RNA sequence: UAGGGAUCGGGUGGUGUUUUUUUA
RNA sequence: GGCCGGUCCGGAUUUCCAACGGGGCCUUUCCUU
């Protein structure tokens, strides 16, 4: 296993080429997850097209609290949804070919991975016990 | 493993391998007081501390001084009169290193502490 | 030097001035043998800071890669002088035009902890970190002689005796040894007839270094196994430093040539 | 081969990857592309990812590839 | 493109409106 | 000790009691303490007592201070004033002037050479600094040479071979001692120091130290108060040592006492005129107070009191006049201080007065704002102590000199032949009859403009502050009062025309129109209030009332609270003016509610009108309901509240 | 100035009042390190002229 | 005008002439002088002898202070000239030491902190800047340092990797 | 224990040949 | 503790600058908690 993650610069008073203002920021990622969009793709398509660097150092808060602080926020947080849903296409490939047995291992541990950071959600508690996949 | 030990191991072979500057990352305050003690005593040299945002990475910068550095697993209490054995059963003779201790009032080794004549738990040891 | 440079005299218990440019401390300093008004020093922004007395004043500041460790200044030439700095070559400089080091005497395989010159003014003498001093003649840049012992250790301070004949080693196990400096001389007074042909002998193996039996037993020491294989495995990763910068130079359009005595040199202040 | 372990020469930081450095930081940049069906600027990244579309007059800008991201054959673009 | 039908409590609001006239 | 140790050291979080007291304590406590032969000796034993083993630069440093707490408290007081101090003095001068083959020895641990020998030293030192300011005990008639002959003896050892410590202090006392006439050892002693302060500069690599700054103080009493001064060259070779350190002024100041006692000893040395120039330089470009000022001292006493070449005695001048346009805003104030100066304490101010007044009148149209008034106050000083023909020329020049002349008739007008004065008034009559067209006109369009550069203005508001022609002139000011602070000028200079000699009414209006479409407004306004009382009576008096009401945005609510004082038969001519002080019975607002208490204070007649007014506005609250309810700005009506808040 | 060019227009005397043949003088001044490097380079020029002596 | 509620001194209304002036000579700005107001300045000379004005911004009006500051800081370079001039924001505390700090230098960067212990114990505290506006950048180093020094009482000293 | 030469997968930069050109 | 007159030809008056220490004190003002 090796490392390929980005490095966000030492900055934080960033980036003195930014004409745009603060509040049209805010108002970019209500229109894109009121379009329908998860907070890395919101955050994404805001650093290419309206290019910020990120949206927590040019607004002063995170997209998950802006989110929240708008009321459009997720019901259970990104990471499990997109682990939730390769979880159910991944069982659904193997409903229909059954005898794919690789499959079966990776699905093993997809739902490791699941339980995973399902008790550490329900150890923070954001969303509540009794959860157990859905 | 902690943060310090693994610190304190980088130190200590890159020296027995004899070279001159080392890096050290994540660089917690107490690997500060642990090493600011020993560039006290003379066993190393003149460290940076470059500070990014995430951790900071200590440089220290030495010479041929030192020759075991080492931590203490788990951190326990010790008297004024431990920490004369701990310095018989710890360092190789008697007049010659230092015991660190995590003393309440400051973070000093054993001959200051018992100059202050305070004491706490041990830390680690440098001869 | 301390964490600013103060100069001062033996009839006042004060600082009579500061000196430094700003907040760095400086590893060492030495004053001149003549123009004795002027000095050197060293600080741990790898830099190299001459001050003149005359005016009170830093007066120029160099920086180079590595830290440098220890000034000599020549007692002959009076405006040149050696650093010893830690990649593992002392640097011959001038004084006037302090953009070019104009030798570089190279074949350590450590840091060079300090040098001095012998006081006829041609042959200087570098102790290293590594367990070995060597001695190296001003024009050249490359080790004339190598010493070394299995008790030394950690060379820290060579220094050479005021007759040029002894090269003095304090290292870092506490001893301080003497050495000769031509080591195959004798130090009695000699009948003429052996002065005459050691002198003459002398002369003979000067005019006939370049034979290529005469050079391999000149050249031949015993180093110790550990500087051996840093020499050796130091030669095949500049040999492949070499051969990577040759294939980028058959390739890029404008990859300049830089000299070896203006390679180390990262920057200067006042740049006329 | 034998380097200053502090503030080395630029010319081996730009050398060295961007993590392995003394203190890490982008190598992608920012940079002002004129669509060229109306000529008005927008911003860009350089690893872009995705497609953007100058949205004033909407044909398309940079493709993504899996690095730097190339531009659309009549773009012109300021580093910035 | 990428855009969701699930994943927001406004999604789970039209949802609820739709499993209740459904 | 170690309570000091925790409360300097860093591994401590927090307490109330932090700051340390002990060095005020000391200051305080030896006020009662000072019996100075007992309790004292307990005072300093313990000084010894830590002094005698190793003390670094830190413990010296903050000892050092507590000694001067000790001393600050025997400048408060001294406890006898008559010599027991003094024989204490005297008295601690005095005191500062085979067989290891059986010895087991058992944990070796060697000592350092450094216990005995810094201590040695250090504590004599640090005495010598105690005992010596206890010496400038400056109590005067206490200064006898059968007093201090006995000192000179010790003070002469620790002038010579003390190591900069003392000797600063030594000779300090010795600038208070260089006005007794001592004896003859003494005064040699004296020269000797001179000397010694002599090798001191020959020694030194730098002027800016402590030391030679203090020698400095020492050589400029040694050149003003003795017999005979030598070494002419030597204090030449001084002053060349001094001049190149004057590129930083950084507590000279001794250094600049010494430049004044040798420029009034008045000794001819060349390098003084260069000396000269570079303190014309820091003089102007210095940025602290009092150096600058020291520095104008010094080159004016040069300037005024050495020869010069005569070309560079107005080639100084030539500087002076180049520096006069300085870029930063002080040091021209200073040029105009020294230019002040040169004015007053001559044919020198005839020669030099024309350029000298061209040029403060250029400084007069400057940009500076406080330095435009020390241009005016040295315009009239220049003005006032000049001679016949330089005023005459300078006042031709100011006439002669659009708006160019429009400056310079305002600035000779400020400045003042009274005839000619008159003549030149004359001229700016001529320019101010024609200075009268239409602003104020316009000023009301602009206001009107707005509810839906004025210099000559300003210039013609100073000649109207300086003033059948005058007359016209007052016409003309009710043109331009009927640009803010230009109409207020106007206003001003009409109500000061108005209170020397339907004019009222039509006064009265035009001022109360400009509050609705500051403090000279407020005068203004007391003045109109002042011609309504002096003034179709009760029809204007209805007119102010109405115009009252159309008034009652702090400015115009202060006008109206002012108005209605002015107002206040006590009811009869005040029922058509309550018409809105009632119905306002936010610092603006409470200050419009203390305003409200006012009017209401300050009956039965009046309280009647007020009941009926009272109705009278439930009345129209009625109307204004009732053309609202047979209107129906729906959602509008909860906007403001939600866009409030 | 242009109040001098506005005055000084019509009369003779000009050789009198109108001293100011020559420009400006007192620059701002330079900041202190920029100053210290200034005459350290002018301290680095002198040096090297003092040392010229010891080349031949 | 514009100032808080304090009565200022004679110079801040000098400066806040200079705002109207700069208000005066209006259309070539964008409306950008309509929403300005400062607390309080403060004006303290430096070891250099020469001025420092901290002007406190109550900070919507520090990121206000958008594009407009070096134009505006030009302006009043020209206007009360020679005075070096700085916008600073107000009241853990670190994050507020740090904040003061980098808007303190410009809004240029700081790119790096370094703090070296040395041998004696002392530390030196080294703030590294960007690599640019060096000819403006280097007049003003003692200026930021002195400034920083009598605002936090902290000793940093500035330096560009670069030449000097 | 470290160093070196390759090679596979991705990326960055260089600037010569294979390549091509208004279809992607 | 230093720097400036203005009373008279060195004793009393005064301004500013520094160093200690003294006093009122600037920041939870709007909100359940
Ligand atoms: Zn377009």
């Amino acid at each position: 296993k090796g490392i390929s993650s980005s490095a966000i610069p030492y900055s934080r008073n960033a980036p003195a080429w930014f004409k745009l203002s603060s509040e049209s920021v805010i108002e970019q990622i209500v229109k894109y997850a009121r379009k329908g969009l998860t907070p890395s793709q919101i955050g994404v398509l805001l650093r290419d097209a309206h290019g910020v660097t990120q949206a927590r150092v040019i607004t002063g808060n995170k997209i998950m609290r802006i989110l929240k602080s708008n009321g459009l926020a997720p019901e259970i947080p990104e990471d499990l949804y997109y682990l939730i849903k390769k979880a159910v296409s991944v069982r659904k490939h193997l409903e229909r070919n059954r005898k794919d047995k690789d499959a079966k291992f990776r699905l093993i541990l997809i739902e490791s991975r699941i339980h995973r950071l399902a008790r550490y959600y329900r150890t923070v508690a954001v969303l509540p016990p009794n959860w157990k996949y859905e | 493993s902690s943060v310090l030990a693994d610190a304190l191991n980088a130190i200590n072979n890159a020296e027995k391998t004899g070279k001159r500057q080392v890096l050290l990352r994540p660089s917690s305050k107490v690997i500060i007081k642990f090493l600011q003690v020993m560039q006290k005593h003379g066993y190393i040299g003149e460290f940076e501390y470059i500070d990014d945002h995430r951790s900071g990475k200590i440089v220290v910068q030495l010479n041929g001084r030192l020759n075991k550095c080492g931590v203490i697993s788990p951190r326990f209490n010790v008297k004024i009169g431990d920490i004369e054995k701990w310095t018989a059963n710890l360092l190789p003779a008697r007049q010659f290193g230092y015991v660190i201790l995590t003393t309440s009032a400051g973070i000093m080794d054993h001959e200051e502490a018992r100059r202050k004549h305070v004491s706490g738990k041990i830390l680690g040891f440098v001869y | 030097g301390g964490a600013k440079i103060h100069l001062w005299d033996v009839n006042r218990l004060k600082p009579v001035s500061d000196l430094s440019w700003g907040a760095d401390n400086i590893t060492s300093l030495k004053f001149n043998q003549n123009e004795t008004d002027i000095l050197a020093s060293t600080g741990s922004d790898n830099s190299i800071v001459l001050y003149d007395l005359r005016t009170n004043s830093p007066t120029q500041k160099i920086v180079q890669t590595m830290r440098t460790n220890a000034i000599c200044w020549n007692p002959m030439e009076a405006f040149n002088f050696v650093t010893a700095n830690e990649d593992h070559n002392a640097y011959y400089y001038d004084m006037r035009n302090l953009s070019r080091s104009l030798n570089v005497f190279k074949d350590h395989v450590s840091a060079v902890m300090d040098v001095d010159f012998s006081p006829t003014g041609d042959e200087i003498v570098t102790g290293s970190y590594d367990k070995s001093i060597r001695i190296y003649k001003t024009n050249h840049g490359h080790s004339r002689e190598i010493y070394h012992t299995k008790r030394m250790q950690h060379v820290f301070q060579v220094k050479y005796s005021m007759d040029s004949k002894y090269i003095i080693s304090g290292s870092d196990d506490g001893n301080v040894r003497l050495w000769r400096s031509k080591a195959w001389e004798r130090s009695n007074v000699k009948t003429t007839r052996e002065k005459n042909k050691l002198e003459y002998d002398e002369k003979l193996k000067e005019r006939f270094r370049h034979m290529p039996e005469i050079k391999r037993i000149s050249r031949h020491r015993h180093v110790p196994q550990v500087i051996k294989k840093a020499q050796e495995i130091k030669n095949i990763e500049l040999s492949s430093i070499k051969r990577r910068e040759a294939n980028e130079r058959r390739t890029r359009k404008d990859m300049p040539y830089i000299s070896e005595r203006k390679k180390q040199i990262v920057g200067t202040v006042h740049k006329y | 081969l034998v380097q200053d372990l502090l503030h080395p020469t630029a010319a081996s930081e730009a050398r060295k990857h961007k993590l392995k450095t003394l203190v890490q930081g982008p190598r992608s940049y920012f940079l002002d592309v004129k669509c060229p069906g109306c000529l008005n600027i927008t911003t860009v990244f350089s690893h872009a990812q995705t497609a953007v579309t100058c949205e004033s007059c909407s044909t398309i800008l940079c493709t993504p590839t899996g690095g730097k991201a190339k531009l659309s054959e009549g773009t012109s673009f300021r580093r910035k | 493109k990428k855009a969701k039908k699930d994943f927001y409590r406004f999604q789970v609001r039209e949802r609820k409106k739709q499993e209740i006239n459904q | 000790g170690f309570a000091g140790e925790e409360k300097d050291s860093e591994n401590y979080h927090t307490k109330v009691k932090e700051i340390k007291s002990n060095k005020s304590y000391d200051a305080g406590e030896i006020l009662a303490s000072n019996i100075s032969l007992t309790e004292f000796g307990t005072l300093l034993s313990p000084v010894k007592a830590l002094l005698m083993v190793r003390i670094n630069l830190r413990n010296q440093n903050k000892l050092s201070e507590l000694l001067r707490r000790y001393l600050l408290g025997l400048n408060h007081n001294s406890d006898s004033e008559s010599e027991s101090i003094l024989k204490f003095c005297h008295q601690l001068f005095q005191e500062s002037e085979k067989e290891d083959f059986f010895l087991v020895n058992l944990e070796s641990k060697s000592y350092t050479i450094n216990s005995n020998s810094l201590l040695l030293n250090s504590t004599l030192q640090k005495f010598a600094l105690d005992l010596l300011r206890n010496v400038i005990t400056r109590h005067r008639s206490f200064l006898t040479v059968s007093h201090l002959e006995g000192f000179i003896p010790f003070l002469r050892d620790s002038l010579l071979s003390e190591n900069e410590g003392v000797v600063i202090s030594t000779l300090r006392i010795l600038i208070t001692l260089i006005r007794l006439d001592f004896s003859d050892e003494s005064s040699e002693i004296f020269k000797n120091c001179a000397r010694k302060v002599l090798n001191i500069i020959k020694v030194s690599p730098s002027t800016s130290s402590e030391l030679c700054q203090m020698g400095l103080k020492f050589l400029s009493a040694f050149i003003r108060h003795t017999d005979s001064t030598l070494k002419d060259t030597a204090l030449s070779y001084v002053l060349g040592r001094v001049l190149p350190d004057l590129n930083e002024p950084s507590r000279q100041g001794l250094a600049f006492n010494f430049l004044k006692a040798l420029v009034s000893k008045h000794i001819m040395l060349p390098e003084l005129y260069d000396i000269a120039d570079t303190t014309r330089e820091i003089m102007v470009t210095n940025h602290s107070k009092e150096i600058r000022d020291v520095s104008r001292s010094v080159y004016y006493q040069f300037l005024m009191e050495y020869d010069q070449s005569k070309g560079r005695l107005e080639k100084q001048f030539k500087f002076m006049v180049d520096n006069l346009q300085y870029p930063t805003e002080s040091g021209r104030q200073s040029v105009m201080e020294l230019i002040n100066l040169i004015i007053t304490k001559p044919a020198l101010l005839s020669k030099l007065s024309s350029s000298f007044f061209l040029a403060l009148v250029n400084v007069s149209f400057n940009d500076d704002a406080p330095r435009c008034r020390e241009m005016a106050s040295v315009l009239i000083s220049t003005m006032l102590p000049k001679l016949e023909n330089k005023d005459l020329e300078i006042v031709e020049k100011y006439i002669a000199a659009d708006n160019a002349s429009f400056l310079n008739l305002g600035l000779r007008t400020y400045k003042v032949s009274i005839g000619f004065e008159h003549t030149i008034e004359l001229d700016e009559l001529a320019i101010k009859r024609i200075r009268y067209i239409l602003s104020d006109t316009s000023v009301g369009s602009e206001h009107q403009w707005d509810l839906v550069f004025s210099s000559y203005m300003e210039a013609t508001e100073s000649v109207y502050k300086h003033g059948w022609d005058g007359i016209i002139t007052c016409l003309l000011y009710p043109h331009s009062w009927v640009a803010n602070l230009v109409h207020q000028l106007i206003a001003n200079k009409d109500k000061l025309e108005i209170s020397l000699t339907t004019i009222a009414t039509r006064i009265l209006h035009q001022l109360g129109a400009p509050s609705i479409p500051a403090n000279v407004s407020i005068k203004t306004l007391v003045n109109i209030s002042i011609l309504w009382k002096e003034q179709t009576g009760e029809d204007l008096k209805y007119t102010t009332a109405i115009d009252y009401m159309v008034t009652r945005g702090i400015i115009r609510s202060d006008e109206h609270r002012m108005d209605s004082f002015m107002s206040k038969a006590l009811l009869v001519q005040v029922l058509d003016e309550d018409e809105v002080i009632a119905e306002g019975e936010y610092l603006e607002t409470y200050y419009s509610r203390a305003v409200d208490e006012e009017q209401e204070e300050l009956l039965e007649d009046k309280l009647q009108v007020s009941d009926f007014t009272k109705i009278y506005t439930a009345v129209k609250q009625t109307v204004l309901e009732r053309r609202k309810e047979r209107r129906s700005a729906d959602k509008k009506l909860r906007k403001h509240a939600r866009s409030r808040e | 100035t242009d109040m001098m060019n506005v005055i000084d227009d019509r009369q003779v005397i000009e050789n009198a009042n109108l001293l100011k043949g020559k420009s400006s003088t007192y620059e701002v001044p330079l900041p202190q390190r920029i100053q210290q490097r200034h005459d350290r380079k002018a301290a680095y020029e002198i040096s090297r002229q003092e040392v010229s002596k010891w080349n031949d | 005008a514009k100032i808080l509620s304090q009565a200022p001194t004679e110079l801040e209304l000098q400066v806040a002439q200079a705002f109207v002036e700069l208000e005066n000579s209006s259309p070539e700005l964008k409306a950008e002088l309509r929403p300005l107001q400062f607390k309080s300045i403060r004006e303290i000379d430096v070891a250099g002898g020469k001025k420092a004005l901290a002007i406190f911004v109550p900070v919507p009006s520090l990121a206000g202070f958008h594009k407009v500051q070096t134009k505006l800081t030009r302006e009043l370079e020209k206007k009360f000239q020679d005075r070096h001039v700085i916008f600073l924001a107000e009241r853990t505390l670190t994050a507020v030491h740090d904040k003061i700090l980098e808007d303190l230098v410009f809004p240029t960067e700081i790119v790096g902190k370094r703090v070296r212990y040395l041998v004696g114990g002392n530390k030196i505290q080294k703030v590294l800047l960007d690599s640019k506006d060096v000819q403006q950048i280097d007049y003003k180093l003692e200026s930021f340092q002195a400034v920083y020094n009598k605002l936090t009482g902290k000793q940093i000293v500035f330096e560009i990797p670069s030449e000097t």
